[PDB]
C-alpha cells in the first residue's frame, strides 16, 4: 500500500466548511450531504472540502482537535507516554497536510499546529522503531499497537513485515 | 514500441497477444455492457480534471464524438484525467501541477 | 446597529446579517472598508477608501448604505452604492443639513432610512431621491426594514433601577400608509438593555435583549410580544453568550456566532456561524404534554407569515400552509390521545376546540375505540357547532 | 465592438464552450495567461492554450485548429491589424482580444459580431466616427470626402502605443467573478510590471495603476490578517514598496547592480573607464565600505542594510538621479523567498528570451509560464541567473557600440548595427531583447553625449536574423527623454519606406516598429527613411 | 445492505486482499452491487446537465468508487497471474458449498493463463527437451503463497484465546485474547479463519 492510498483513505474524513454558494442535498453513494447554504457550517468528507477549497467555494473550518493548546497537551502526554497515545484523529497526520497546505489561510496558527504535530510524528515513529527492535531483539510471536495510525504503520511496516518474515523462518528452519 | 518488441522471441509475441486478448476477455465480463477497463485509474484520483502538455507532436485525438484536441508540441490542454491517463503513461502527454 | 461591534476597535464589523458582512478598518496602511457577500452570485467583493469616515452602516440584496457623524467642516453624509441598479450611475452620495448628524440608518426594498440628530427620520427612494420626512417620538436606539415595513426603537423616557424605557413604532410603507405599532412600549427583562432588532426572512419583527432573550411579534396574537428562544440557557457555559446575526422560522433557525467572554465576536479569526433552535418558554416542557403544546404554538406562532404574505399579496406556496396545518393536526391528535386516555375529556374538548372538525372526527373514532362515551359525544357536539358556524 | 461588461457578455459565454487560448510571447501575456487560466480551471472550461509569437505563427496555428474551436482568445495580438483580413475565418467563429497594443485597427472595433474586445473603453482611444471611415457635383463630393478618409486614418493609425495591461484586465474580471487569488494579484502586479520595465507606458500612467493595485493589495490583505493576529509564514503576503530602481539588487551584490542598471550605468558611463571612478565618488559619498558593497546583498551587514534605500536616495538626488526611488511591491512566501515584481518580471523575461538553441521558443515560453507559478521556483531561480547573464551581456554590448562608435547620427535618427559573430549578438537576435538593447542603448547615448540636438533623436537599431537567409532584423525606438509619451511612429514609417523601396521587408511580428528585412534592402531602405522623416 | 455499507465493505475487501498473503475467498456479491451502482449513477449523470455543480461531485464520488473497485480487482488478478497452477487445483479440490477463492470470470482467465503458460513453455524449449524431461508440473514450479507471512491487523470483533505459535518448539506456544479496536502484529497462518470470516482487517 503507498502513501497515496493511505491519503485516499484518510480524504474520506468528515470536515466542515462554511460555502459561498447554494446548492440542495446531493445523495452521494457513500452518504448524502447537504444542503449548502451560504455563509452556514456543513459537514463534508474532505476530498469533496479539499476540492470546494481549491475551486474557491469555500472557506475550511478547523477541525476541534487543531488547536494549540489540545496539540501542545496530546504533545506532552505523547512523550510523557512509553506506549502510543489514542491520536485525536486516525488520519491526523493527512489531515493536517491536506487542511494546512489548501487553507492555512483559514486556520489560524498552522505553523503552530504543523510543528506539533511533526512533534508528535517524530515521537510515534521513534517509538515504533523501539518496538521493531525490541521485537527484533527479543525474539517475539507478536506485538500489540493498538493506538497507531495507518500513516505510521504503512510507512515501516513492509520492511518490518519482511524482516520478521526472515527471522521466522531462520529460527524455524529445523522443523524435523 | 517496435524498439522493445525487437527484443522478444516470436512465441513471446504470441503468449503476450493471448494474455492481451484472454484479459480482454476478462475486462469484458465484469459488467453487463462495456465491462470495466482496470488497466485504468492505476492511481488514486485527486481531481476531475487536469492540465497536459504534448511531449510528441501527434495526431487529432478524440475528446467526446465531433471535439477534438490537436495534440501538437508545447500545445497544453486542460481536459479530463481519465481519457488523459493512458497517453500520460504512454509519455505522450506530461501532466503538470 | 444591529451586527456591529464597538467604534473603538481599529478593525471591527460594521454590519453582519443575511445578505453578508460589511468590515471597516484604520491602520498606518489604509483606511478602508470591505464589503462581502456570503453568496457570492449576488455581488462581487467590494472595497472602499474610508477618506470620509463612514461609522454606520446597513447591507440589502439591492444596494449598500453608508453613512457618517458631521464634523466641523462637512455635515453628515448618507452615501449609497445600488450595485443592483440596470444604469451606470450606481453611486449617490447626500449630505444632511448643517450642524445635523445621522445616528441610525437601515435599508428596505426599494427604500432607504435615516434617524438624525434633530429626532428626524428621512425616507429616501433606493435612487436617493427624497420621499417623506417626520419627526421621532425620541431619540432612537436603532432601526431595521424588510420589504414595506419599517421597524423603529427609541427612548420613550427615562427608565430607573437598571431599566431602560424603550418605545417601538413599526411603519408600513406601501400601498396604503400605516403603523401597526405607534409608540407601544417595548418588553424587556428586568437590567437588560437592547442587543439587537430586525425581521425573520419571512419578514416578522424580532429583537433580542442583553439577558439573551430572542422575543417576536405575534401576528396571530394581537402584535403583542412573544418570547422564542433564551440564548443563556444554549451556552457551553453561562459566563459566555450568543451574539445574533439572522432568524429564519422556516426552518426554524436562530443564526448566531458564539462568543468566548465577550459581547461581540472579534474581527479575527473569522466567526462561524451557529445555529440554535427556538424554544418556547413553556412549563413542564420536558412531559410529553409540555412537549406537545410548546411545539404546537411554536409552530402556528411562525407559520403567522404565511397569513401576513398572504394578506399583503406577497406570494406563497401553498405546500408551507398544507404541512403546517398537518404538523398541528397530527400533534394535536396525538395530544388528545393522550389527553383522552387521561380521562380529561373536558381537556379534550379544550384541545380540540383548536381543530378542524374533520380532523375532530378522527378522535371522535378515537374516543369511540375504547368506549369513552362521553368524551365521544361531547367532541361529536362540539363539531356539531363548529358546522353550524362553519 | 468593444465588451461592455466582460463577466456577462464575454465569460459567461465562454464557460459554457470550449476556447482556444492564442498568447503572445511577453511576461504580461504570460500573466494575463495565467489569470484566465486559473479562472477556467476553477470552472472546468475545456481550454487549449496555443504560444505564439508572430502574424505567421498566429496564422498557422488558426489555420491548424479553426475546424474544431469557434471561441478563440488572442493575449496581447491581433488588436492592431484586421483580423478578419489576416486570419480568414468562419463567421460563426468569436474572436475575444485581449490585446494591450493601440490604436485597435478601425475594422476590429467596428466589427459587431465577430470581432469582440476586451479592452476597457476609459482607455486612451481616439476612434474616428463610423461615416467617417466606411460608406458631378456628387462625384466631387465623394472624392472630398475620400481625401478626409485617408488624412484622418492617418492621423488615427501614425503613432503605435500600449493601454491598460492584459494581466490587469484580466484580474479586474477575475475580481468581477469574486474568484481572485492573491497569486492572481501578483500576475496582476508583474504583468504592470513587465510594461512598466519595457517602457511602454508612461511613468503617470504607471503610477495611476499602482494606485489601482494598492487598493487590491491591501483588500487582500486585510481579507485574512490585521494588526494584532497573523497569518501562517508560509501563505504569499504581497506588499507595496517604495523601493530602489536598481535591477536584482536584492539577489546581487549592491556593486554589481549599480553596474548593470539602466539608470546608473548610463548616469556613470560605467562603459567608460572613467565610469568606476564616479561609482567609487558615489559609493564613498553613501559611505559605503567597497567589502561590503561587493559582498552579495543577503550577506551584507544588516547595519548596512538598515537604512539603504534612504542612504541611495539622498546620495542618488545630489549626484543628480532625480527619481532613484519607485513605486511598486514586492511578495514573500516561506522564510527566505522575497522577490521585487520587477524580479519576477527579469527572470521570466530572461527564461522567455534565453538564447540556448535547445528545442524551441515554444520550449522557452512553456519554461518561463511555468516559472510564474510557486510549484516551479526553482525555475525562477534558473531565471534569475539567466537575467544576471542577459544584463551582463547588455552592458557588454553597449560598452562595445560606444567605444567603437557604432551608434552614428544619420540626419532624423540615429542608426546602429551589430555585425555578425561579435560577442554576444546571438543574445540581442530575438527581436524583443533587441528592443531592450536599444531602449538601454539609448539612454547611454543620450547621457554620453554633450550635442543637446542629439539628446532629442530617436533610434534605429539593427542585429542578424538569420545568415542562411540573409536577413536582420530591425527596431525603431522613439526619443528617450523624461517626459515622453512612449508613442512611436516607427510602424508606418517602416511601412512606407519599405513600400515606396518595394523592398522585401517580412512584418511578422506583433509590434509595427519591429520588422525582417532583407539585409542587402537596407542601404536603400535606410535612405527612404532618412527622405521620408526628413 | 444500504449502498453507503456497501462501500465499506468493498474498501474492507480492498484492505484485505492488498495485505493477505494468499488469494482471499471471492466477494461476486460486491463486485456486481458496485458495477451496478457505478452503472446506475452514470446513467443518472448522463440524463443530468452539463456546467452543474452536483453533476461533478457526483462525478468525483464515482472516480473514488471505480478506483477501488479496479486496483481490488487488480490486485485479485495479480494473485492469480502469480499463483495459478495453486488457485486452479484449490479450484479443483473445493468441496461442494465451501467458497470459492475464483468467481467464473476469474477462473475462466486462469485457466486461459495457465494453457497459454504451458503453451509458451512446450513450443519454446520443453519440446526440444529429451523425451522423458518434455514435462514439467507448474503445481511443483510455481511456488505457493507464503501463509507465514506477518501482518499488521486491527480486529472488529472480539476474539479469545488465539494461539501464538512462536516456533517449531511448541512448548513456547501461548494464547491470547484480541480485544475490540486492538492493533496486533502477526503471522497470517495463526488469523487465517478471522480474516475470512470478518472478525478482522488487516491493515
Amino acid at each position: 500500500m503507498d502513501a497515496a492510498e493511505v491519503e485516499f483513505l484518510a480524504e474520506k474524513e468528515l470536515v466542515t466548511i462554511i460555502p459561498n454558494f447554494s446548492l440542495d442535498k446531493i445523495y452521494l453513494i457513500g452518504g448524502d450531504l447537504g444542503p449548502f447554504n451560504p455563509g452556514l457550517p456543513v459537514e463534508v468528507p474532505l476530498w469533496l472540502a479539499i476540492n470546494l477549497k481549491q475551486r474557491q467555494k469555500c472557506r475550511l473550518l478547523p477541525p476541534e482537535w487543531m488547536d494549540v493548546e489540545k496539540l501542545e497537551k496530546m504533545r506532552d502526554h505523547e512523550r510523557k507516554e512509553e506506549t502510543f497515545t489514542p491520536m485525536p484523529s486516525p488520519y491526523y497526520m493527512e489531515l493536517t497536510k491536506l487542511l494546512l497546505n489548501h487553507a492555512s489561510d483559514n486556520i489560524p496558527k498552522a505553523d503552530e499546529i504543523r510543528t506539533l504535530v511533526k512533534d508528535m510524528w517524530d515521537t510515534r515513529i521513534a517509538k515504533l522503531r523501539v518496538s521493531a527492535d525490541s521485537f527484533v531483539r527479543q525474539q517475539e510471536a507478536h506485538a500489540k499497537l493498538d493506538n497507531l495510525t495507518l500513516m505510521e504503520i504503512n510507512t515501516s511496516g513492509t520492511f518490518l513485515t519482511q524482516a520478521l518474515n526472515h527471522m521466522y523462518k531462520l529460527r524455524t528452519n529445523l522443523q524435523p | 514500441p517496435n524498439a522493445l518488441r525487437f527484443h522478444m522471441a516470436a512465441e513471446e509475441m504470441e503468449w503476450f497477444n493471448n494474455y492481451k486478448r484472454s484479459l480482454a476477455t476478462y475486462m469484458r465480463s465484469l459488467g453487463g455492457d462495456e465491462g470495466l477497463d482496470i488497466t485504468q485509474d492505476m492511481k488514486p484520483p485527486k481531481s476531475l480534471y487536469i492540465e497536459v502538455r504534448c511531449l510528441k507532436d501527434y495526431g487529432e485525438f478524440e475528446v467526446d464524438d465531433g471535439t477534438s484536441v490537436l495534440l501538437k508540441k508545447n500545445s497544453q490542454h486542460f481536459l479530463p484525467r481519465w481519457k488523459c491517463e493512458q497517453l500520460i503513461r504512454q509519455g505522450v502527454l506530461e501532466h503538470i501541477l | 446597529q444591529s451586527g456591529s461591534t464597538p467604534l473603538h476597535l481599529t478593525h471591527r464589523f460594521m454590519v453582519w446579517n443575511s445578505i453578508g458582512i460589511i468590515r471597516c478598518y484604520n491602520d498606518e496602511q489604509d483606511n478602508a472598508i470591505d464589503v462581502e457577500f456570503h453568496d457570492t452570485s449576488i455581488h462581487h467583493a467590494t472595497h472602499l477608501s474610508n477618506t470620509l469616515n463612514y461609522t454606520i452602516a446597513d447591507l440589502s440584496h439591492e444596494a449598500i448604505l453608508l453613512a457618517c457623524e458631521s464634523t466641523d467642516e462637512l455635515a453628515s453624509k448618507l452615501h449609497c452604492l445600488h450595485f443592483s441598479s440596470w444604469d451606470s450611475s450606481k453611486e449617490w452620495i447626500i449630505d444632511l443639513p448643517q450642524n445635523e448628524d445621522i445616528e441610525a440608518i437601515c435599508l428596505g426594498q426599494g427604500w432607504a432610512a435615516a434617524a438624525t440628530s434633530a429626532l428626524l427620520l428621512r425616507l429616501f427612494t433606493i435612487g436617493g431621491v427624497q420621499k417623506e420626512v417626520f419627526s421621532l417620538a425620541g431619540p432612537v436606539v436603532s432601526m431595521a426594514g424588510h420589504g414595506e415595513q419599517l421597524f423603529i426603537v427609541y427612548h420613550r423616557g427615562t427608565g430607573f433601577d437598571g431599566d431602560q424605557c424603550l418605545g417601538v413604532q413599526l411603519l408600513e410603507l406601501g400601498k396604503k400608509k400605516k403603523q401597526i405599532l405607534h409608540g407601544d412600549p417595548l418588553p424587556l427583562t428586568r437590567k437588560s438593555y437592547l442587543a439587537w432588532i430586525g425581521f425573520s426572512a419571512e419578514g416578522t419583527p424580532c429583537y433580542v435583549d442583553s439577558e439573551g432573550i430572542v422575543r417576536m411579534l405575534n401576528r396571530g396574537l394581537g402584535n403583542t410580544w412573544t418570547p422564542i428562544c433564551n440564548t443563556r440557557e444554549h451556552c457551553k457555559g453561562k459566563s459566555d453568550h450568543y451574539w445574533v446575526v439572522g432568524i429564519h422560522e422556516n426552518p426554524q433557525q436562530l443564526r448566531c456566532i458564539p462568543c468566548k467572554g465577550s459581547r461581540f465576536p472579534p474581527t479575527l479569526p473569522r466567526p462561524a456561524v451557529a445555529i440554535l433552535s427556538f424554544k418556547l418558554p413553556y412549563c413542564q416542557i420536558a412531559t410529553e404534554k409540555g412537549q406537545m403544546e410548546e411545539q404546537f404554538w411554536r409552530s402556528v406562532i411562525f407559520h403567522n407569515h404565511l397569513d401576513y404574505l398572504a394578506k399583503n399579496g406577497y406570494e406563497y406556496e401553498e405546500s408551507t400552509k398544507n404541512q403546517a396545518t398537518k404538523e398541528q393536526q397530527e400533534l394535536l391528535m396525538k395530544m388528545l390521545a393522550l389527553s383522552c386516555k387521561l380521562e380529561r375529556e373536558f381537556r379534550c374538548v379544550e384541545l380540540a376546540d383548536l381543530m378542524t372538525q374533520n380532523a375532530v372526527n378522527l378522535a371522535i373514532k378515537y374516543a369511540s375505540r375504547s368506549r369513552k362515551l362521553i368524551l365521544a359525544q361531547k367532541l361529536s357536539e362540539l363539531a356539531v357547532e363548529k358546522a353550524a358556524e362553519l | 465592438m468593444f465588451v461592455s461588461d466582460f463577466r456577462k457578455e464575454f465569460y459567461e459565454v465562454v464557460q459554457s464552450q470550449r476556447v482556444l487560448l492564442f498568447v503572445a510571447s511577453d511576461v504580461d501575456a504570460l500573466c494575463a495567461c495565467k489569470i484566465l487560466q486559473a479562472l477556467f480551471q476553477c470552472d472546468h472550461v475545456q481550454y487549449t492554450l496555443v504560444p505564439v509569437s508572430g502574424w505567421q505563427e498566429l496564422e498557422t496555428a488558426f489555420l491548424e485548429h479553426k475546424e474544431q474551436f469557434h471561441y478563440f482568445i488572442l493575449i496581447n495580438c491581433g488588436a492592431n491589424v484586421d483580423l478578419l483580413d489576416i486570419l480568414q475565418p468562419d463567421e460563426d467563429t468569436i474572436f475575444f482580444v485581449c490585446d494591450t497594443h493601440r490604436p485597435v485597427n478601425v475594422v476590429n472595433v467596428y466589427n459587431d459580431t465577430q470581432i469582440k474586445l476586451l479592452i476597457k473603453q476609459d482607455d486612451d482611444l481616439e476612434v474616428p466616427a463610423y461615416e467617417d471611415i466606411f460608406r458631378t457635383m456628387r462625384r466631387r463630393q465623394r472624392r472630398e470626402w475620400e481625401a478626409r478618409r485617408r488624412d484622418i486614418l492617418f492621423d488615427y493609425e501614425q503613432y503605435e502605443y500600449h493601454g491598460t495591461s492584459s494581466a490587469m484586465v484580466m484580474f479586474e474580471l477575475a475580481w468581477m467573478l469574486s474568484k481572485d487569488l492573491n497569486d492572481m494579484l501578483w500576475w496582476a502586479i508583474v504583468g504592470l510590471t513587465d510594461q512598466w520595465v519595457q517602457d511602454k507606458i508612461t511613468q503617470m500612467k504607471y503610477v495611476t495603476d499602482v494606485g489601482v493595485l494598492q487598493r487590491h493589495v491591501s483588500r487582500h490583505n486585510h481579507r485574512n490578517e490585521d494588526e494584532e493576529n497573523t497569518l501562517s509564514v508560509d501563505c504569499t503576503r504581497i506588499s507595496f514598496e517604495y523601493d530602489l530602481r536598481l535591477v536584482l539588487y536584492q539577489h546581487w551584490s549592491l556593486h554589481d547592480s549599480l553596474c548593470n542598471t539602466s539608470y546608473t550605468a548610463a548616469r556613470f558611463k560605467l562603459w567608460s573607464v572613467h565610469g568606476q571612478k564616479r561609482l567609487q565618488e558615489f559609493l564613498a559619498d553613501m559611505g559605503l565600505p567597497l567589502k561590503q558593497v561587493k559582498q552579495k546583498f543577503q550577506a551584507m551587514d544588516i547595519s548596512l542594510k538598515e537604512n539603504l534605500r534612504e542612504m541611495i536616495e539622498e546620495s542618488a538626488n545630489k549626484f543628480g538621479m532625480k527619481d532613484m526611488r519607485v513605486q511598486t511591491f514586492s511578495i514573500h512566501f516561506g522564510f527566505k523567498h522575497k522577490f521585487l515584481a520587477s524580479d519576477v518580471v527579469f527572470a521570466t523575461m530572461s527564461l522567455m528570451e534565453s538564447p540556448e538553441k535547445d528545442g524551441s521558443g515554444t520550449d522557452h515560453f512553456i519554461q518561463a509560464l511555468d516559472s510564474l507559478s510557486r510549484s516551479n521556483l526553482d525555475k525562477l531561480y534558473h531565471g534569475l541567473e539567466l537575467a544576471k547573464k542577459q544584463l551582463r551581456a547588455t552592458q557588454q554590448t553597449i560598452a562595445s557600440c560606444l567605444c567603437t562608435n557604432l551608434v552614428i547620427s544619420q540626419g532624423p535618427f540615429l542608426y546602429c548595427s551589430l555585425m555578425e559573430g561579435t560577442p554576444d549578438v546571438m543574445l540581442f537576435s530575438r527581436p524583443a531583447s533587441l528592443s531592450l538593447l536599444s531602449k538601454h542603448l539609448l539612454k547611454s547615448f543620450v547621457c554620453s553625449t554633450k550635442n543637446r540636438r542629439c539628446k532629442l533623436l530617436p533610434l534605429v537599431m539593427a542585429a542578424p536574423l538569420s545568415m542562411e537567409h540573409g536577413t536582420v532584423t530591425v527596431v525603431g525606438i522613439p526619443p528617450e527623454t523624461d517626459s515622453s509619451d512612449r508613442k512611436n511612429f516607427f510602424g508606418r514609417a517602416f511601412e512606407k519606406a519599405a513600400e515606396s523601396t518595394s523592398s522585401r521587408m517580412l512584418h511578422n511580428h506583433f509590434d509595427l516598429s519591429v520588422i525582417e528585412l532583407k539585409a542587402e534592402d537596407r542601404s536603400k531602405f535606410l535612405d527612404a527613411l532618412i527622405s521620408l522623416l526628413s | 445492505l444500504t449502498p453507503a455499507e456497501l462501500i465499506e465493505r468493498l474498501e474492507q475487501a480492498w484492505m484485505n486482499e492488498k495485505f493477505a498473503p494468499e488469494l482471499l475467498e471471492s466477494k461476486p456479491e460486491i463486485v456486481e452491487c458496485v458495477m451496478e451502482q457505478l452503472e446506475h449513477m452514470e446513467e443518472n449523470l448522463r440524463r443530468a446537465k452539463r456546467e452543474d455543480l452536483k453533476v461533478s461531485i457526483h462525478q468525483m464520488e464515482m472516480e473514488r468508487i471505480r478506483y477501488v473497485l479496479s486496483s481490488y480487482l487488480r490486485c485479485r488478478l495479480m494473485k492469480i497471474e502469480k499463483f495459478f497452477p495453486h488457485v486452479l487445483e484449490k479450484e479443483k479440490t473445493r468441496p461442494e458449498g465451501e467458497p470459492s477463492s475464483l468467481s467464473p470470470e476469474e477462473l475462466a482467465f486462469a485457466r486461459e493463463f495457465m494453457a497459454n503458460t504451458e503453451s509458451y513453455l512446450k513450443n519454446v524449449a520443453l519440446k526440444h527437451m529429451p523425451p522423458n524431461l518434455q514435462k514439467v508440473d507448474l503445481f511443483r514450479a510455481v511456488p505457493k503463497p507464503d501463509l507465514d507471512s506477518y501482518v499488521f491487523l486491527r480486529v472488529r470483533e472480539r476474539q479469545e484465546n488465539i494461539l501464538v505459535e512462536p516456533d517449531t518448539d511448541e512448548q513456547r506456544d501461548y494464547v491470547i485474547d484480541l480485544e475490540k479496536g486492538s492493533q496486533h502484529l502477526i503471522r497470517y497462518k495463526t488469523i487465517a479463519p478471522l480474516v475470512a470470516s470478518g472478525a478482522v482487517q488487516l491493515i
